[PDB]
């Protein structure tokens, strides 16, 4: 129909959309359309009422957008640039598109999709593309500063993970490398704003906020990480916009997990080096809430009992940390470090109170009126005459530790051992006994080591390494064992320097003075821990060292005369060698001892 | 005439409502009051259609010019008993539930906007409290 029809029309104030249909405009094919002749005088029409409408904005995006969705009209007209003839319009139409939605308020996610945004996964912020729905979003919230604006984050979040704190990982992470390289850096810290912004203005709490930066990761290696500090950096930001509701990190914390999640978190990040540092002083800043509330060690005792270190209290480390506690309680409250260690006596067992003041010994504040506890009620034990064994363990001696033979009740324990021992000639205790028991077996073994290391404890610890070996000679432990259990079997080529090997002979030799009936040769002893080629490797090594050579030698003549014993031809041992060293020497010496012997 | 607007405007051949027609609309409405009439009796008969897409673009539409046009389309709205049959939308035993949510959203609106039951229109509050009789909650 006519432009004078059109004309009419536009007097009338005709939509838009209606002459749309008016001129059977529904094309099957929305690609197709754009090239009828038709559709651009509908074009002209729908400006020119727009001349004179309420609306200043393109009827025609609203109306194309209104049929098809946002999408496939802006996809349409990037179809539609190809065709050059359709250029001029099909800019203009981008144009309007962009002017339109801007009016409209259309939601960031339906120009992120329509940008077709699908694609860049780790690459979004170099691209114009996100540049310019960036541009977006400032310019729709530019041109709306009434309502309230318009954020990203959700579309952001939506898509690379079905999960608030899920998808918020990934994010932190393009955003972190982002920074790292120059080009995206400017954009990473637009959306680093954008995500901030999103967080306070949707009220989210810091404590919140963490689970998000905690995602994937073990609470210890969250604090170890540099989001960490990012997170401090949302918490002050948060503190600032709502002064009101200020939180500082070790309260929020606490708030969160509650202070014995928290202690043993403390606890852990304090024993390693990435976050020792720290460890230690959120573990002062906990103390200080403590001290700020005035709560007694006792008052911290029940607090903490009541979920999960009671059971795991007593042990290393808990202890330690709350014995640090004690230790600043009396730096503010000197006048009644007394009373407290007095109510802590009435109120626990006396082995527990001995195995508190050990630790407490350690801190200078503590360590005189400590020991002088230490010692009344050591004293009063012995005064009773009860078995050494029990005093033992009273006293705490099975939890010293190595260091055990520095220390001074252990060395009043053993003269009480002795003064028991001459008074009951019929009933004594074996002092080593106590030690090997509580300490086991391994821990016996590092304590002598230790012992021998200090020369005020070293004739102790030589003390202890015999009854060691005697115990051993008590079990019947056979020296092929003995080998083994000094690990003899790791010293290598070397073994015969190792200072050990000297010892474990004079075991072999004690041994066989005490039984001499299952007696047992050096050589055979070595025979059974190990075969000839590695021995006689070992013995052409030994040669090289005066010290162990004269050794080596008896050694080889020892081990002929097994060979001897064990009728071996020299065929079978010049078979199984091959390119060893003193093998031929070894072989011509057999050799000659086999023909005196024919 | 204006029956084929409000038609094509709230026709299950668009996947969204046309604001910008909707806006042309409202414009001719605040020009010829007589055509205001025809254009919410047509916004009536499309309502009464089954289809729940259709229901949602003619309480868009009605939304619109609502909002945007004179005393007029009100008295129209109110006087034409549009109003009871949006109530009788929600009394079906199983309505759409955009639909339902709609309507609550909007009659909910106009009887604050219109100042309750000392509205010269008191059928909006009317309807209102019809609703509010049957325990609907926005």
């Amino acid at each position: 129909v006519t432009p004078a029809k059109l004309q009419q029309w536009l007097d009338e104030r005709l939509p838009a959309g209606l002459v749309f249909k008016n001129m059977n405009l529904d094309e099957p094919n929305i690609f197709s359309l754009l090239h009828e002749p038709n559709f651009a005088k509908w074009v002209q029409y729908a400006d020119d009422l727009s001349a004179k409408s309420s609306h200043k904005e393109s009827s025609v995006i609203s109306t194309l957008t209104s049929l098809h969705g946002d999408k496939v009209v802006y996809d349409t007209i990037q179809a539609a640039k190809l065709y050059p003839q359709l250029s001029e319009l099909a800019l203009k139409l981008e144009k309007d598109q962009i002017r339109f939605w801007i009016a409209t308020r259309k939601d960031p996610s339906v120009v992120f999709e329509a940008l077709n945004l699908n694609w860049a996964g780790i690459s979004i912020f170099p691209k114009p593309e996100f540049s310019a729905w960036l541009k977006y979003v400032d310019d729709v919230n530019a041109r709306h500063p009434k309502e309230a604006p318009l954020s990203i984050i959700p579309t952001l979040k939506q898509r690379f993970s079905r999960g608030d704190e899920a998808g918020t990982d990934v994010l932190l992470k393009l955003i972190a490398n982002g920074k790292a390289t120059t080009e995206a850096k400017t954009v990473a810290n637009k959306v680093e704003s954008a995500l901030f912004d999103f967080w306070l203005n949707s009220r989210e709490t810091p404590d919140k906020v963490m689970d998000a930066f905690k995602y994937g990761t073990t609470t210890q290696a969250f604090l170890g990480s540099p989001r960490w500090k990012e997170w401090e950096r949302y918490l002050s930001a948060y503190n600032a916009r709502y002064p009101e509701k200020k939180a500082t990190a070790i309260e929020t914390l606490t708030r969160k997990y509650g202070d014995a999640q928290l202690l043993d978190t403390l606890i852990g990040a304090s024993s390693k080096g990435e976050t020792k540092t720290l460890a230690a002083k959120l573990q002062a800043q906990q103390f200080d809430r403590w001290m700020n509330l005035k709560e007694s060690p006792l008052d911290v005792y029940n607090r903490l009992r009541s979920s999960y270190g009671d059971t795991a209290f007593f042990n290393e480390p808990q202890l330690n940390v709350w014995v640090s506690y004690m230790n600043v309680f009396v730096d503010k409250n000197p006048s009644k470090v007394d009373k407290m260690f007095l109510e802590l006596g009435d109120t626990f067992g006396d082995m527990r109170l001995f195995r508190v003041l050990g630790e407490a010994k350690k801190f200078p504040n503590l360590e005189s009126t400590a020991t002088k506890l230490q010692m009344e009620k050591a004293s009063t034990l012995f005064a009773s005459g009860k078995s050494p064994e029990g005093i033992f363990k009273v006293l705490a001696l099975d939890n010293v530790g190595d260091d055990i033979l520095s220390n001074t009740l252990f060395h009043k324990w053993l003269a009480y051992l002795q003064k028991f021992n001459k008074e009951h000639p019929n009933n004594q205790e074996s002092w080593f006994d106590m030690l090997r028991i509580s300490y086991q077996p391994f821990g016996v073994e590092r304590i002598i080591e230790t012992g021998r290391k200090n020369p005020l404890t070293r004739l102790m610890a030589e003390k202890v390494e015999n009854a060691y070996h005697n115990y051993w000679l008590d079990i019947k432990m056979e020296p092929k064992t003995a080998f083994r259990s000094l690990h003899l079997d790791e010293s290598g080529e070397k073994l015969l320097a190792d200072p050990k090997f000297n010892t474990w002979v004079q075991y072999l030799k004690t041994f066989n003075d005490r039984y001499p009936n299952e007696k047992t040769t050096v050589i055979d002893g070595l025979r059974d821990n190990s075969h000839d080629i590695a021995l006689l490797r070992m013995f052409s090594a030994a040669k090289n060292d005066p010290s162990t050579e004269k050794l080596a030698t008896d050694l080889q003549s020892a081990l002929i005369l097994k060979w001897q014993d064990a009728k071996k031809t020299p065929e079978e041992l010049k078979r199984v060698f091959v390119g060893v060293p003193a093998a031929d020497e070894m072989l011509d010496r057999y050799i000659k001892l086999l023909a005196v012997a024919s | 005439m204006v029956n084929s607007m409000v038609e094509r405007a709230t026709s299950d051949m668009l996947i969204g409502p046309d604001w910008a027609m909707n806006i042309e609309i409202c414009d001719i409405c605040n020009h010829d009051p007589a055509q205001a009439k025809d254009v919410v009796k047509g916004i009536k008969r499309r309502l009464g259609s089954k289809n729940p897409k259709v229901q949602l673009l003619a309480l868009t539409l009605l939304e619109t010019i609502v909002k945007n046009c004179g005393d007029i389309v009100h008295m129209h709205v109110a006087e034409k008993d549009l109003l009871h049959e949006m109530v009788k939308i929600v009394k079906k035993k199983q309505p759409d539930l955009h639909v339902k949510e709609k309507v609550l959203i909007l009659i909910d609106t106009w009887q604050e906007a219109f100042g309750g039951p000392r509205a010269r229109y008191p059928q909006f509050y009317g309807a209102y409290q019809e609703l509010l009789r049957i325990g609907a909650v926005f």
